């Protein structure tokens, strides 16, 4: 198959690819996350491209992994969808064979760890 | 059809001592009714400090010491000269033994040396890698007539003090290397008479904090 | 499958610039049913017409696409996605819920987009299906993997035209005949052509067949378009 | 091999036999039934030696690995688990096991799990396992109640043994006795059977199946 | 998983004060059938070594080739393949221990019990026995199938223990396996008259003698002998 | 079956009778045991039908192949290319072939492929269910450097006997006659050769 | 390498070439029954054991392979070739004939010119031996190409000994005998120093005669080393 | 030895082309045309048969070809293209739907087929798409006679009647003012032969022309008699003497 | 042999399952629930090979769970036993087979109707108004084929069991250890923790 190295290193040190794709991140719709004292919220926008949309259908921007666990992203859709899929396997995966939910943590180590893998 | 497996006979000794340990076997190799060999030695000088025997199928038992003296060769490699204590060997072994799980080397295994704190050790092994660490352990054909006389001479099993009618088990001693030697040539000399798979000759490995030493005695060639 | 300084991807965007050439597919969705209308490429007088297919495809008996860009890579994802519905109603004896068809096609896309060093599919969808759970729907899924729900949409030729003019005259309460005329209003003035003939046009509804509380798939024959054409004041 | 482990008021007994067995041969009276794979969870061992010393000695592997990744010791509940879907990925190769997964965690109390080459996972609050598991439960049944005193409950965990040691050909040699609290495993020593059944027969009146 | 289908019986040997003498019948059995008559189970290896194969002949043909080819592969790229670095009896014989102990591991032996004699660049006499099961031992005097139940009693009452060595010359050894090959020849069904044996010494090489036969055999008796029992004409 | 080759001073033949069997009846009385796997190098088959058959095509192949690269293959070269299909496949075979060929250098060659997939260079080969009924009879009149008709009478009657005991065999006898001449084939029938 | 240039030829064969041009000089001579190798090799420094950094190497038991140019790659050759002839042999039984041998180097070799993702062989290899008909000598080329040789040369000077050879053949229409082609071998080793001698160097011959070896390969060692190479040195004084 | 490369040498550049894809539509616009015409009972494909040199045998050169007794081809662009095509076309007109259903795919289908062997060229790392354009002519039970045309894309449409190639403008014309859905085959032949005399340059006959047609069931050219069920195949080349004959009468 | 019965009434389905786990010549358990929960309105029972059967159910479990989630929806009993019953079919056929009957309830909200599925370790799927898996089958069969009625309220269905138990506790040669019951309706699923003693 192909396996051609995208990421690689600059000179300066720098993962381009990498870089590139916080541009990216840049690009998307604003998300915001803010803790309180028994709770924590989520907050997102809509661009303007057009304004026909049959909003019922649309995927919204909080997804839930497992009951007591959300996610929010910036960046591609497309992309996002991916993540979205893995993280909620991993979740039943946990509860399968440790007998408990994820820890918030340790959903977040699993996804990050995804992104990570895709960099190298 | 095809079996993979044969029994060469074939006895074995481990015993263990205060500051050091012997491994014995007969130098018997057999086929049924038949001698392929008077002097085909069994026990082995692997290195470390560390003597094996490997008793059972002799092909399996050869496969095993092979092995094992290559894990001693590769720990030295990727360990820095490390010495393997006997704890470490015994562990490795039962990973060596427990590999073939599904299509198991046929015998059983008897591993002495020193521990970390200068102590004879002995440790056993079934053909598929359980173990323990233990006083002393027959091996073999007559492993069945010897193991008895070690319960009662090495750990005075079923002895007592006379005159304290019943109360009172003979004090557990340790045993002198000369002690020793004295139950390993009798132990083989008992299984010679009565076992048709012992005999020839005996060959020792003392294990002590001066290397391994090796003697050797004749037995009944019948 | 690269990112650019800015944060595109390259492929993606050629890809889209070259479905922006393809001949335009329409979609507009009433209280009642779905609306597809398709516009051919500058065909000629001894193209056949009849057995002719290329724009306008029956994903099963619940959901249909509009196809905007190479015909033949549409043809690769259709057969795929036929299959996806065949599986899922082989596994579950029910229908395939319409996103979920939608969601698993946009995710192949979004493959040729991540890894493999594959050209992506030069194609974009626009989707009308039934399902009881949420009825009528309209999707569109481009190249980029991307798939959004719409009342009324365009794809290919002319979509800034297109969608001006369909923002203009839709309305939530329309029924089924008056998007089938909104379809062909925005066509017509959209073409590339003199006027709008019939044999340059595919059509299909996705309709509550009159009377039986049952969903109809309709692809409209070449005098069908003909006919459609005539009362609307288009002749 | 006689296993076994109750939940008391005070916690878990765990007591086992220590004799090894290879057809009517007995190869060791002082062999090690119970593994330790933390301060706060036990392993019981009966069936083939290998398979439960192997598997078992490999589960505190899985065990500790899980403290570095999570920063944090594992529940009873999930590393009955890891040896519980190992074990099932072997189903139909021969493999012959049948442990108890004994600990306290602050998530779950004390906590027993069955666990057997079968396949079979089970939470519960009484188990006995091996050969002699019906001498053991016939002496603990008639003899177990929730109250019980630390010190009678590590009385009957170790008649219990007893019962079986003399009972079954294939038990004996001595008891090993531990006691599980919110404190981890007490080891509560090792008892020849040898001078223990003289003693129990003596001071307890009972045992008068046997001559002299 | 097989069977073995032509088979040849006995290889004997015994190592005497200044090398080791090995001898085989020059017969392939087919069942009862004594099937072919000139089949050499000898093979020489070297100038030093001869590797005595016992059952299927068909592996041991292949054995052969095997043998053959390891002294093309040692030559390659060495210059001292005839000196220093000449195969010796002990690796030819560790060469094949490995490969019989890993085809009977893949459950597809090499029916056969293969005795290397040789004499060591040292001067040391090699003598050792591996079988299809990968079993491998050493002893003065290492016989197959019925050599070991016929043969070996002869040859040990010459040579039973390690100090017999020094003290067992060419003429006493080359006696007792000559010997020994007519025994196996009056109670071996399976067993031929034509033999080949072959010496190697440490000062003499290899001498390889074909062709020989059993002579001075006992059958005059035979005429007195009526009956099974009471019968007396 | 009965199969036999044999040696003599202008090259070999090749002789075997035409009968196959399943159980106790006759498929084929008419049968052609004797194989062409080379102008002047060919086999006789035993054992399996399928196998025998499977095995002389891929020999017949890979002699092809050896010509177009390298010439002539010589009648060693042939047998060890039927040795290295028997020997390597014995577990999944049954198989018992005859070689024999003539060749300018070595003049006339017989190798024998028995059961196991070993293989002997014979001055003349018997087998078959057959040929255990003549193994006294062939080797009481076998000789070296026999004239072409002389050959033809010791194949004729050999295989006559083995006719006359076999169930198995039966038929017409065939012969391939292999020499510098060129190749002979030969036929005898039963009214001939019963008379012996 | 899977490129042809726009004459028709192929840039990195034509780049190999230039490889084996660099490299050090080594001859084959056919004889009435057999082949001679010869080769020179260069003393780097007084610190090389003489005699034991072996150049020529041995196929099966009857062919040699002597090469110019990249040391490795020509090892790597004779691995291919030794596995072609063990393959060939353990089919056929006899020992591989030598044409057939040039073939299995030439389509091997010649494999490598054939895709983008591989290198040309930095060598030019010569080699032969005593078969069931007759003697045979043989040079490939890195683009795979082999013709059979009277006499064959390759290396820094190669031009020199191709004139040498040249003579030989003119002047021998009756063949040359194997103790013959051994010193002239050592000459034109002499006669192709000229072109390379800023660095002392060592002489290595081997032979395969059917009369002199029994059609084996085998080092010429001792006297009638020392022979030719006095038969070279007396013909430069 | 492998393949190294394993991506797409087809890709997008900014103008939103396809580069190979437009190189292989110029090589079809140098190669020789062909065409197609469907008549009420009929379908006629023909080409030119360019000889190189007159040593050449050009009736040993297929241009027309059976793909399957109902089905045949014609090209232009490049020919050992089309040959390999062709083989992987009949092929699986065999393992996608004979070995299924028993019965030959109809033409749609097959053209279809064709039309992925194309398309996955188009995508496929290593390599380069397919220079040839096809006209595909056939007849199925449910869809009867239809002509069809592949593009290197894979891209493929019906046609009444058209051309590919050389002189495909000048021809496409002359088609467009000779078609009406009412042409017995004969008639069909008779404009194929009209509209093939514009393009060639040299000789015109029977030995330079390649014809074939898909008309009725011939029963003699089937091979055997028995089995009422199936007259033969519906695919006929015409020979060289037929064409002249037609020639005469032009 | 282990009890799996299930009655669906007019509005509710339900679940008993036997408490006894038992091996050898041992009772280990009395206490065991034979059953997962596959959604808040599918319950799944199950009966058969030692360590096939919890192995099988949460395999399901952890698939219908995954696929709620990801679709925020909850599958029908039809939808969700055609694919126990599709995992059944393709297990048959592999190298070691689950072997593992199940009897699956659950009310669909969208038709509100109590659905039953009995599915053998073949995947072989039926619904019915009652259904059991092994030995019992035998006699509860043929007691419901009397007593039963289509439109009984769940009490009623609760009789019926209390007749079926009763039965099998006197007519089954092994001790089961009583059931635990569950019923599913339009709320959910709820245990009726009070069946043996009441
Ligand atoms: C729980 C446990 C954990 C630690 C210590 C004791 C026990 C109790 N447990 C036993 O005492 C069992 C009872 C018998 C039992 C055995 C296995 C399953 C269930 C019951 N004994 C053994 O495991 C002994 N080994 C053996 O019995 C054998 C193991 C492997 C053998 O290999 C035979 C072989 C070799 C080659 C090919 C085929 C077979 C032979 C004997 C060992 C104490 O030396």
């Amino acid at each position: 198959g192909y396996d051609r190295a995208l990421s690689i290193f600059s000179p300066d040190g720098h993962i381009f690819q990498v870089e590139y794709a916080l541009e990216a991140v840049k690009r998307g719709t604003c998300a915001v996350g803010v803790k309180g004292k028994n709770c924590v919220v989520l907050g997102c926008e809509r661009r303007s491209t057009l304004k026909l949309q049959d909003t019922r259908i649309t995927p919204s921007k909080v997804s839930k992994i497992d009951s007591h666990v959300v996610l929010s992203f910036s960046g591609l859709n497309a992309d996002s969808r991916i993540l979205i899929e893995k993280a909620r396997v991993e979740a039943q995966s946990h509860r399968l064979t440790l007998e408990d939910p994820v820890t918030v943590e340790y959903l977040t180590r699993y996804v990050a760890g995804v992104q990570q893998r895709y960099t190298q | 059809q095809f079996n993979p497996y044969g029994d060469n006979g074939g006895t074995i000794l481990g015993i263990a001592g205060e500051d050091f340990a012997v491994l014995a076997g007969d130098t018997r190799n057999i086929t049924d009714y038949s001698i392929n060999s008077r002097y085909e030695p069994k026990v082995f000088d692997c290195g470390d400090n560390i003597v094996m025997s490997a008793n059972g199928f002799a092909a399996d038992g050869d496969a095993l010491v092979k092995r094992f003296k290559n894990s001693v060769k590769w720990y030295h490699f990727d360990h820095n000269d490390k010495k393997l204590s006997i704890n470490s060997a015994a562990r490795n072994i039962q990973h060596l033994l427990y590999g073939k799980r599904f299509f198991p080397y046929y015998v059983h295994t008897i591993i002495a040396g020193l521990d970390e704190d200068g102590k004879g050790a002995v440790y056993s092994f079934d053909p598929v890698g359980s173990y323990e660490r233990e006083q002393c352990r027959a091996g073999g054909a007559a492993a069945s007539l010897i193991m008895p006389f070690l319960d009662n001479q090495v750990n005075f099993k079923n002895q007592y003090e006379p005159g304290t009618n019943g109360k009172v088990k003979k004090p557990l001693k340790y045993l002198s290397v000369e002690e020793v030697i004295k139950l390993v040539r009798d132990s083989f000399t008992s299984a010679t008479e009565r076992h048709i798979q012992v005999g020839d000759g005996l060959e020792i490995l003392i294990v002590t904090k001066d290397g391994v030493r090796k003697e050797f005695y004749e037995l009944k060639r019948d | 499958t690269i990112f650019s300084p800015e944060g595109r991807l390259y492929q993606v965007e050629y890809a889209l610039e070259s479905i922006s050439h393809a001949g335009t597919a329409i979609g507009i969705m009433a209280s009642d049913g779905i609306v597809l209308a398709a516009e051919r490429k500058v065909t000629s007088t001894l193209l056949e017409q009849d057995t002719s297919t290329e724009k306008l495809y029956k994903l099963n008996d619940k959901i249909a696409v509009a196809v905007a860009g190479l015909t033949a890579d549409a043809e690769i994802l259709i057969n795929t996605a036929r299959i996806h519905a065949q599986n899922y109603l082989k596994t579950y004896n029910e229908d395939i819920p319409v996103e979920i068809l939608v969601r698993r096609l946009s995710d192949i896309k979004q493959g040729y987009t991540q890894h493999g060093g594959l050209r992506p599919f030069g194609v974009s969808f626009i989707y009308a299906g039934y399902d009881d759970r949420y009825g009528y729907q309209l999707y569109t899924s481009n190249p980029s993997g991307n798939y959004t729900g719409w009342k009324a949409i365009s794809v290919g030729a002319n979509t800034s035209a297109a969608q001006t003019l369909l923002q203009m005259d839709y309305k939530d309460d329309m029924k089924v005949d008056d998007a089938i005329e909104l379809a062909l209003k925005t066509l017509s003035k959209t073409t590339d052509s003199s006027a709008l003939t019939y044999d340059r046009l595919e059509f299909a509804t996705i309709r509550k067949g009159a009377n039986d509380g049952e969903v109809y798939q309709k692809i409209f024959k070449p005098q069908e378009i003909k006919d459609i054409l005539v009362k609307t004041g288009i002749t | 091999t006689t296993t076994l482990a109750f939940r008391f008021q005070g916690g878990i007994i765990v007591a086992v036999d220590s004799r090894a067995t290879a057809g009517n041969w007995v190869a060791s009276q002082t062999v090690k039934k119970v593994i330790e794979i933390n301060p706060f969870l036990l392993g019981t061992m009966a069936g083939g030696a290998a398979d439960c010393q192997f598997w078992e000695t490999w589960l505190g592997s899985q065990c500790r690995l899980h403290e570095l990744r999570e920063k944090e010791r594992i529940s009873v509940a999930a590393a009955s688990k890891i040896l519980s879907n190992l074990v099932y990925q072997y189903k139909g190769a021969g493999l012959s096991m049948g442990t108890m997964i004994c600990g306290y965690t602050r998530k779950e109390g004390p906590t027993i799990y069955y666990v057997d080459s079968d396949g079979t996972r089970l939470k519960g609050d009484i188990f006995c396992v091996g050969s002699g598991q019906t001498f053991a439960y016939g002496v603990l049944d008639s003899n177990y109640k929730w109250d019980l005193s630390v010190e009678d409950a590590l009385y009957l965990g170790k008649r219990s043994i007893l019962a079986a040691a003399h009972r079954d050909a294939y038990s004996g040699g001595s008891v090993n006795l531990y006691h599980v609290t919110e404190d981890g495993w007490i080891y509560h020593g090792n008892h020849d059977v040898g001078e223990l059944f003289w003693k129990v027969k003596e001071e307890e009146g009972s045992f008068n199946n046997v001559i002299g | 998983t097989q069977q073995p289908i032509v088979t040849g019986t006995s290889v004997i040997s015994m190592k005497y004060d200044n090398g080791v003498i090995i001898a085989a019948d020059n017969l392939g059995s087919y069942g009862s059938l004594l099937r072919f008559n000139g089949v050499e189970r000898l093979i020489p290896v070297g100038d030093n070594t001869v590797v005595g194969i016992s059952g299927d002949i068909s592996d041991m043909q292949h054995i052969e080739r095997l043998l053959k080819d390891l002294v093309t592969e040692n030559a390659y790229d060495n210059p001292l393949a005839d000196a220093e670095e000449a195969l010796e009896p002990s690796y030819i014989f560790e060469y094949l221990a490995t490969v019989m102990y890993q085809r009977r591991s893949k459950m597809n032996p090499l029916w056969n019990a293969i005795i290397v004699a040789g004499v060591q660049s040292n001067g040391d006499q090699f003598l050792r026995y591996v079988n299809l099961l990968g079993v491998t031992y050493s002893s003065p005097t290492l016989a197959t199938g019925f050599g070991a139940h016929m043969a070996n009693p002869l040859l040990r009452k010459v040579v039973d223990r390690e100090s017999d060595i020094p003290k067992t010359t060419v003429q006493v050894a080359e006696e007792a396996i000559v010997n020994a090959m007519r025994v196996l020849y009056y109670r071996d069904a399976r067993s031929s008259r034509n033999f080949s044996l072959a010496i190697i010494d440490k000062n003499t090489g290899l001498t390889f003698k074909k062709n020989l036969q059993v002579e001075n055999m006992k059958w005059d008796f035979a005429k007195d002998i009526k009956g099974y029992g009471t019968q007396k004409i | 079956t009965s199969i036999m080759a044999v040696t003599f001073k202008d090259g070999v033949i090749l002789g075997a009778d035409s009968r196959t069997t399943t159980g106790a009846y006759i498929a084929n009385r008419v049968t052609d045991k004797l194989t062409r796997v080379h102008d002047k190098i060919w086999c006789c088959r035993s054992g399996s039908a399928a196998d025998t058959q499977a095995i002389a095509d891929i020999v017949q192949y890979h002699l092809e192949l050896y010509t177009s690269q390298y010439g002539t293959p010589s009648t060693e070269t042939a047998a060890s290319v039927f040795k290295e299909l028997c020997y390597e496949n014995k577990d999944n075979l049954t198989a018992g072939i005859i070689v024999a060929g003539y060749d300018d250098k070595n003049k006339g060659e017989v190798y024998t492929i028995p059961l196991g997939g070993s293989v002997h260079k014979l001055p003349y080969a018997i087998a078959g269910s057959g040929s255990t009924f003549i193994y006294g009879y062939c080797d009481k009149n076998f000789r070296e450097n026999m004239s072409k008709e002389e050959t033809v009478d010791f194949i004729k009657h050999s295989l006559s006997q083995a006719i006359k005991w076999d169930g198995s065999s039966g038929g017409v006898i065939r012969m391939v006659v292999l020499t510098a001449a060129g190749v002979e084939r030969l036929i005898f029938y039963p009214d001939e050769y019963e008379q012996l | 390498n899977s490129v042809f240039s726009p004459d028709g030829r192929n840039f990195q064969v034509e780049y190999a070439v230039k490889a084996v041009e660099n490299g050090t000089t080594s001859i084959g001579i056919k004889c009435n029954d057999g082949v001679v190798f010869a080769v020179e090799k260069l003393i780097t420094s007084k610190l090389l054991v003489p005699q034991k950094n072996v150049k020529i190497q041995v196929v099966d038991r009857h062919i040699g392979c002597v090469y110019s140019g990249l040391i490795p790659d020509g090892r790597h050759l004779v691995n291919r070739g030794r596995e072609e002839a063990a393959s060939f042999k353990k089919l056929y039984k006899t020992p591989i004939p030598i044409p057939a041998f040039a073939d299995r180097l030439g389509q091997y070799v010649q494999a490598h010119t054939l895709y983008n993702s591989v290198r040309p062989f930095g060598v030019s290899t010569i080699f032969g031996g005593v078969d069931k008909n007759g003697a045979h000598l043989y040079m490939l080329e890195p683009s795979g190409s082999y013709w059979g040789y009277k006499g064959a040369a390759t290396g820094k000077g190669r031009q020199s000994a191709k004139a040498e050879l040249e003579k030989l053949v003119d002047h021998h229409p009756e063949g040359l005998s194997a103790r013959e082609a051994v010193k002239q071998a050592a000459k034109i080793i002499y006669l192709a120093h000229e072109d390379n001698k800023e660095k002392d160097f060592e002489l290595e011959i081997s032979w395969c005669s059917l009369s002199e070896t029994n059609g084996l390969h085998k080092f010429v060692k001792g006297d009638l080393l020392q022979e030719a190479i006095d038969f070279a040195q007396k013909e430069i004084n | 030895m492998t393949d190294r490369y394993s991506f797409s040498l087809t890709t997008f550049s900014p103008s939103g082309k396809l580069g190979q894809i437009d190189y292989a539509l110029t090589a079809v616009k140098q190669g020789v045309t062909s065409l197609g015409i469907k008549a009420t009972n009929g379908v006629v494909i023909a080409t030119e048969k360019k000889s190189s040199s007159p040593l050449a045998m050009s009736e040993t050169l297929s241009k027309v070809s059976l793909l399957t007794p109902d089905i045949g081809a014609v090209y232009s662009g490049m020919g050992p293209d089309y040959r390999v095509l062709v083989d992987k076309s009949r092929k699986v007109a065999h393992t996608s739907y004979k070995r299924i259903y028993g019965e030959y795919p109809p033409t749609k289908l097959l053209v279809s087929e064709v039309a992925k062997i194309m398309q996955e060229a188009t995508q496929s790392g290593g390599v380069r798409p397919f220079g040839v354009s096809l006209l595909i002519a056939g007849h199925d039970e449910f869809n009867g006679f239809s002509l069809y045309q592949v593009d290197p894309s894979g891209s493929y449409f019906p046609w009444k009647a058209t051309a590919i190639g050389k002189g495909s403008v000048a021809a496409k014309t002359f088609l467009e003012k000779r078609w009406n859905d009412e042409l017995e085959l004969e008639d069909a032949i008779h404009i194929a032969l009209l509209t093939l005399k514009e393009s060639v340059e040299g000789e015109f006959n029977g030995d330079t022309i390649e014809l074939a047609i898909i008309g009725d069931e011939n029963p003699d050219l089937l091979g055997y008699t028995g089995i009422p069920t199936d007259k033969g195949p519906r695919f006929r080349k015409l020979t060289s003497q037929e064409i002249n004959d037609r020639l005469e009468a032009l | 042999m282990d009890i799996i019965l299930g009655i669906r009434v007019q509005d509710s389905v339900i679940l008993a399952s036997s408490k006894a786990v038992t091996r050898g010549i041992s009772v280990l358990k009395d206490s065991d629930d034979k059953t997962r929960q596959l959604s808040p309105h599918t319950l799944m029972s199950f009966a058969g090979e030692a360590g096939d059967t919890v192995q099988f159910a949460e395999y399901i479990q952890a698939n219908i769970q995954l696929y709620s989630i990801r679709e925020d929806y909850e599958l029908s009993p039809q939808a969700v036993s055609s694919f126990v019953r599709q995992e059944l079919a393709k297990s048959i056929r592999s190298r070691r087979p689950y072997q593992v009957n199940v009897l699956i309830g659950g009310y669909d909200k969208k038709k509100n109707k109590p659905e039953l599925y009995q599915i053998d370790y073949l995947g072989t799927k039926v619904e019915l108004p009652y259904g059991a898996h092994g030995y019992s089958g035998f006699y509860t069969f043929s007691l419901l084929d009397h007593h039963y009625r289509p439109d009984m309220t769940t009490e009623e269905g609760l009789d019926l069991l209390k007749l079926c138990v009763q039965e099998l506790e006197k007519r089954m040669p092994m001790d089961f250890k009583g059931v635990i019951v569950k019923i599913v309706d339009k709320d959910g699923i709820r245990q009726v923790d009070d069946f043996q003693a009441q």
